[PDB]
RNA sequence: CCGCGGCGGUGCGCCGCGACCGGCUCCGGGACGGCUGGGAAGGCCCGGCGGGGAAGGUGGCUCGGGGGCCCCCGAGUGUUACAGCCCCCCCGGCAGCAGCACUCGCCGAAUCCCGGGGCCGAGGGAGCGAGACCCGUCGCCGCGCUCUCCCCCCUCCCGGCG
RNA sequence: GAACUGGCGCUGCGGGAUGAACCGAACGCCGGGUUAAGGCGCCCGAUGCCGACGCUCAUCAGACCCCAGAAAAGGUGUUGG
RNA sequence: CCUCGGUUGGCCUCGGAUAGCCGGUCCCCCGCCGGGGUCCGGUGCGGAGUGCCCUUCGUCCUGGGAAACGGGGCGCGGCCGGAGAGGCGGCCGCCCCCUCGCCCGUCACGCACCGCACGUUCGUGGGGAACCUGGCGCUAAACCAUUCGUAGACGACCUGCU
């Protein structure tokens, strides 16, 4: 589904190309002519753009930049993006192994060669 | 294209050749034109050898060695049409120069590669059938060039070296061609495949 | 694992035959020669991308000697592929016959 | 007079009704003209010439286009007319073979152009009809007239030249 | 030589032109230029022509010159042109250099992983016929 | 004084991305209608009763050339034949109609909808009302609902739920 | 040496390669769009159109207002009348 | 360390004709390989540069298909071919390895860096001084000066010297 704020909430099969549930935008990917039928599956309440909206913490009373922040420099999967990808993944993947080689598409990257030219293309 | 592009200037027009050359080269793209000695000049031999003689009588009389060069090669008289084309006085002119480089015959390190022609300079379908025209390679032995015999011998025995790489490619697609017949059951899906793409009708 | 960008060769900038206006550049983009061809690249995104001698800071990396003069497709220019962009700075006449890139950015696709 | 593809009009005038002939004789002709403003002025320049009557001196009562009665069927135009040369002028008469009249009369300017290099504004087409074959004077329309015209098409130049420009193979013409 | 002429009732296709890729047999000839051609069953009506636009092949119809649209749409229906064309070699190799056009990014790779072991086992299997050929030390 | 507080204006230390709105412009689709010779031709109805005509001459014939006295090519033969073409019909019928079969026009009070690319954002107290008070979400223009009542279809804290 | 109008002088700009006067057009500093005269093989922006029809072979071919080079007379070279 | 930036898969080749070409086969003849003639196909080139080859997310369970005769090792030793600018390419024997790598499947994981650009290759790039590091090696010329006069305005040139 497309989210509230006109990002595209879109996922990789995480366990397929390393895309967890993540927002894009809609003028920057390309948009091919193959579909799955995703009707029937159960997109929870609680993927608002509020979700996936970026955490910060500095910087609370520190003035002086001396003794540098060397603290959440990783940012952290928390345990509730970990049950939701599982759990959309959950009823995505049997559904995407019908179609066959679909998986290896998925696991491909997208390439220009020294041949093919983009308007040339029919995605 | 990356790759440096080599020309075949044999059937093909001088200006036609080098119009499309100067522009292909001005754009970076190295570009190599082997086979001068082939290249054809519209209207019959005689007065295109006077056009020739016309411009070796155009020298400076004061000091005739400051004089306009009148370079004898083919490959250099190709060079020298493409200099006219070019803006040789200015820099990006002289640098487009450099990228060019021109050949009579083939010599090795590019007659192991495939050939290009340009068509829109080919005098097949660039001139009328019933009309003259005369060879850049025969024209140029003529006012002064010096290397006719020797690289007409050489280039024969060029193209023989080549018929042995032809006969082997035959040999080993005609090898192909039963290796397919071979193969039919453990193929055919992959074949069917490409067929209903678009690929070996 | 990708070029992921159309290539592209700069020409040079839009001129008369004694004029010439460089806040605009003609790029020639490889596999498009007409018109028509031109309407896919109509709005992306040219990048011309260059070394320099000092590092300069890289966005999602680290210092390096690569800088880029961004810039976008305009319209197309003439009757066969060749279409004309602008660039935030004007593109150096030393550019002149080197790569640009066009960049697949923002897509109407 | 320009060109492009020609047109043929049919134009009615006649004078104002002066007081003294309230009813003047109306007068049709058969131009020849891209559009119909052209073929307006080019009425009053054979009708002053053939008779004593200006624009000013008279009217257009009609113009409209002609279209071809039959224009999907093969026919041979004799077209007569007369030209000024760097000499002095001439009379001649033409054949071509075409499906419009309009279409005749556009390759008789485009083919009098071509040998006399006689501008537009040179010529008078005064007389245009459908010959037929039997009564056909010029050889190079007589030679279309057989049932079972046959020939081949010798020479087939390449003319896609820059599509691709550079290909390793050189093209073939016979087919 | 001329395996193929320009005869009154040989189909022609109409190879670029406001009628591209359609298939129309002549009907008469004009000024060694325009040739009236006329397709009935093709959807390409009656009209003028030139020579420079249409490829001659090798199926001929028999109908006089010049004759009117009824007879030559039977013509076409008997001894079909749409069934020998298309399932000729010719048309059936424009029509799958048509397919190569269409093909969407999802069956480029099929097409790339089908050709991966289509010249896998081609290559694997080569080398054993130029193996096999080496036996070969006779005087 | 503190809150990673709100509300107002004013900002970003640099480098950028996007959104809608408006002005200007270049293009791209989709559909509608008018006029004409109330379009010209054209398509189907094996067009049906025919009459007439000729050749870029069908069949049939004549002479000359080849393939197993039999089958193909060329040259003279004319009026329908084992093809066709043109005019007149005594009259046509149906469909479509400047044709999404691209033959040939001019148009929009007889004209509307949608989309894309590019450049631009100048200006800054518009409150006749409360006697403004958080900041004028305001004028003109085009609209929608309520101060009237009923229905109809999804729904919904639902109330138990099979 | 005169007549009418325009221009140069006093005038820059685009085109004519080049040029006081020709052709277009007259000017504050800029962004977008479109043109004029003129152009679009390459120099050099633009025909890299599957441009239309013909004519023409030149052993001094021809190639665009002012303009920068030609006549009388000839040709069984070809084309049309 | 100082400096120069480019580029962002490869194509390893008949000769050529165009009013013709390309491919394949059966018989004759050139010292068990080519050249001719028949026959067979294709020819808007599909044995196609509008073409061909490779194709990259990485692994772990885990089967089915391909192969096993294989790959990769700057590992070695050796042979052969190319002189037009060979500056290259091909091939044998030994040694390490594993049935891994190629398609279709089973199974789950990796910073999933929370929308963002210069990302991705060539590349272990070219060039310039310098340290360490091992092995194999070599121990010279030019110019001046001085002579010579086959030379000479000066330079330059020809010459000689345990
Ligand atoms: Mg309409
Ligand atoms: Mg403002
Ligand atoms: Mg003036
Ligand atoms: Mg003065
Ligand atoms: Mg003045
Ligand atoms: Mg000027
Ligand atoms: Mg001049
Ligand atoms: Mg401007
Ligand atoms: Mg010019
Ligand atoms: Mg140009």
């Amino acid at each position: 589904k497309q989210l509230a704020s006109g990002l595209l909430l879109v996922t990789g099969p995480l366990v397929l190309n390393r895309v967890p549930l993540r927002r894009t935008h809609q003028k920057f990917v390309i948009a091919t002519s193959t579909k799955i039928d995703i009707s029937n599956v159960k997109i929870p309440k609680h993927l608002t753009d509020a979700y996936f909206k970026k955490k910060k913490l500095r910087k609370p009373r520190h003035q002086e930049g001396e003794i540098f922040d060397t603290e959440k420099e990783k940012y952290e999967i928390t345990e509730q993006r970990k049950i939701d990808q599982k759990a959309v993944d959950s009823q995505i993947l049997p559904k995407i192994k019908a179609i066959p080689q679909l998986q290896g598409y998925l696991r491909s990257v997208f390439a220009l060669t020294n041949g093919i030219y983009p308007h040339k293309l029919v995605f | 294209e990356v790759q440096v592009l080599v020309l075949d200037g044999r059937g093909h027009l001088l200006g036609r050749l080098a119009a499309i050359v100067a522009k292909q080269v001005l754009l970076g793209r190295k570009v190599v034109v082997v086979r001068c000695e082939g290249i054809n000049i519209s209207g019959n031999f005689y007065r295109n050898k006077l056009k020739y003689l016309a411009f070796l009588r155009k020298r400076m009389n004061t000091n005739p060695s400051r004089g306009p060069y009148h370079f004898r090669a083919p490959s250099r008289i190709f060079w020298r049409t493409v200099r006219g084309m070019l803006p040789h006085k200015t820099k990006r002119g002289q640098a487009a120069l450099d990228r060019l480089k021109v050949f009579d015959g083939i010599p090795p390190p590019y007659d192991k590669k495939k050939r290009m022609v340009v068509p829109a300079a080919l005098k097949v379908v660039r001139l009328k059938p019933t009309r003259k025209f005369a060879y850049l390679g025969r024209l140029a032995h003529e006012v002064g060039w010096k290397y006719q015999a020797v690289t007409a011998t050489l280039e024969e025995k060029r193209k023989e070296k080549a018929k042995i790489h032809y006969r082997k490619k035959k040999q080993l697609m005609r090898l192909r061609k039963q290796a397919e017949k071979n193969v039919e059951k453990k193929i055919d899906k992959y074949t069917e495949v490409l067929k209903t793409h678009g690929l070996l009708v | 694992s990708g070029r992921l960008w159309s290539k592209a060769i700069f020409a040079g900038y839009k001129r008369g035959l004694r004029n010439q206006r460089e806040h605009t550049a003609l790029l020639k983009i490889e596999g498009v020669y007409a018109r028509d061809e031109t309407e896919f690249y109509l709005g992306k995104r040219c990048a011309y991308v260059y070394k320099a001698k000092n590092n300069t800071v890289t966005p999602g990396g680290k210092p390096n000697k690569t800088r880029v003069i961004w810039g976008k497709v305009t319209r197309a220019h003439g009757n066969s592929g060749m279409v004309r962009a602008k660039f935030r700075s004007n593109l150096p006449a030393k550019a002149i016959g080197h790569r640009i890139r066009v960049m697949l950015y923002p897509s109407r696709i | 007079k320009a060109s492009g593809t020609l047109r043929e009009y049919k134009v009615v005038g006649r004078c104002l009704p002066t007081p003294k002939c309230h009813t003047p004789p109306l007068y049709r002709m058969r131009i020849f003209a891209p559009n119909h403003v052209v073929a307006k002025s080019r009425f009053w320049y054979f009708v002053s010439q053939l008779k004593k009557m200006k624009k000013s001196s008279g009217e257009i009562v009609y113009c409209g286009q002609v279209f071809e009665k039959s224009p999907l069927r093969v026919k041979n135009f004799g077209i007569w007319l007369r030209y000024d040369s760097r000499s002095g002028t001439h009379n001649m008469y033409r054949e071509y073979r075409d499906l419009t009249t309009a279409g005749a009369v556009t390759q008789c300017y485009r083919d009098m152009g071509a040998r006399h290099r006689a501008r537009a504004h040179s010529i008078q087409i005064m007389k245009v009809e459908e010959i037929a074959a039997s009564k056909c004077r010029r050889p190079a329309v007589k030679q279309f007239h057989d049932s079972k015209i046959k020939f081949p098409l010798p020479h087939r130049v390449l003319r896609r030249q820059h599509k691709p420009r550079f290909t390793t193979k050189r093209p073939n013409t016979f087919f | 030589v001329f395996r193929r002429f320009v005869e009154v009732g040989r189909v022609a296709y109409v190879s670029f032109g406001p009628h591209a890729g359609k298939l129309v047999a002549i009907v008469d000839v004009i000024d060694q230029n325009r040739a009236l051609v006329d397709g009935p069953c093709t959807q390409v009506r009656r009209q003028a022509m030139p020579f420079k636009c249409m490829q001659l092949t090798d199926f001929i119809l028999k109908f006089p010159h010049s004759a009117h649209q009824k007879y030559v749409r039977q013509a076409w229906q008997k001894a079909d042109i749409n069934t020998k064309w298309a399932a000729t070699r010719w048309a059936k190799k424009i029509e799958a250099r048509e397919r190569k056009a269409k093909m969407t990014d999802f069956d480029r790779f099929k097409v790339m992983k089908a050709k991966k072991m289509r010249n896998r086992i081609i290559k694997n299997e080569v080398k054993k016929l130029q193996k096999a050929a080496l036996l070969k030390a006779s005087p």
